[PDB]
């Protein structure tokens, strides 16, 4: 999505659809690089009573 | 003939008078475990792990030290048995320290391979640690007292077999200290098997230390020819 308006309508017809709307190119809209640490849950197991393992 | 008839897990089975419920499950095919208990010591009884429970009675009983009557059947495999164990290990394991990966009994210890047998998999403790001061025995037996579990096969090996009567168990409570009181040197000429005997890394071999790993080595059936025992 830098390329002049008469390249974009000159592809656009040659391939028969519309490649403005979906470029197999990656741009800003992807997710950031750096992400905030997360808080991983934990199992059903994770009890302090009625833990037994033998059941 | 005054064989009695027992029974384990349903399965019958003929015991002399005198026998423990260990030895009769033994005589089964089933090991029960255990901790302080050796074929070639005395019955201490101090670890409860052994705990089986025999079927219309309301308490379970140590199979190391029970004498067997007629008509008991022994549940090996039961709930309740399984409780007690997990329970018995839960307060061994709430003080070990975490001391494996520095350990040299790692890959051949008692208390790794029943805690995965028939231990549970997390631990509720979340207060703090007890730490045993080390002591010195010589230079054969490397002493760290912060991993021994008070299993008292030190005190019956020095006082039934090496005939020394100089290791014992200074303390009362949770700071009970397995040791001589004294520095003094615990030299025998059987010194070194109760680093065969010590269920935990608390009495290791000084030149064997941090040398090798027991899951790496070959195990060659040999003569010695030191002496003419054989
Ligand atoms: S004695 Fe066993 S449980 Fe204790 S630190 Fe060593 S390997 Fe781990
Ligand atoms: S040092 Fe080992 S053999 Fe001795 S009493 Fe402690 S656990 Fe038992
Ligand atoms: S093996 Fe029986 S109480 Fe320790
Ligand atoms: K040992």
């Amino acid at each position: 999505a830098s390329a002049t308006r008469l390249i974009q309508g000159l592809r656009n017809w040659a391939s028969g659809r519309d490649l403005q709307a979906k470029l197999q190119l990656r741009y800003q809209e992807i997710s950031k690089r750096t992400q905030p640490p997360p808080k991983l849950p934990v199992g059903p197991s994770h009890r302090l009573s009625n833990n037994y393992y033998c059941a | 003939s005054n064989l009695i008839e027992v029974f384990v897990d349903g399965q019958s089975v003929m015991v002399e008078p005198g026998t423990t419920v260990l030895q009769a499950c033994e005589k089964v095919g089933m090991q029960i475990p255990r901790f302080c208990y050796h074929e070639r010591l005395s019955v201490a009884g101090n670890c409860r792990m052994c705990l089986v429970e025999i079927e219309k009675a309301p308490k379970v009983v140590a199979a190391c030290a029970m004498p067997v009557m007629k008509g008991w059947n022994i549940l090996t495999n039961s709930e309740k048995t399984k409780k007690a164990r997990e329970g018995v290990m839960e307060f061994l394991l709430a003080n070990h320290p975490l001391d494996c990966p520095i350990c040299d009994q790692g890959g051949e210890c008692d208390l790794q391979d029943q805690s995965m047998m028939f231990g549970s998999d997390r631990s509720r403790f979340l207060e703090g640690k007890r730490a045993v001061e080390d002591k010195n025995i010589g230079p054969l037996v490397k002493t760290i007292m912060t991993r021994c579990i008070q299993c008292t096969r030190c005190i019956r090996f020095a006082s039934e077999i090496a005939g020394v009567d100089d290791l014992g168990t200074t303390g009362r409570g949770n700071d009970m200290q397995v040791g001589t009181y004294i520095e003094k040197m615990f030299m025998s000429e059987l010194s070194g098997n109760i680093i065969d005997i010590c269920p935990v890394g608390a009495l290791t071999s000084k030149p064997y230390a941090f040398t090798a790993r027991p899951w790496e080595t070959r195990k060659t059936e040999s003569i010695d020819v030191m002496d003419a025992v054989g």
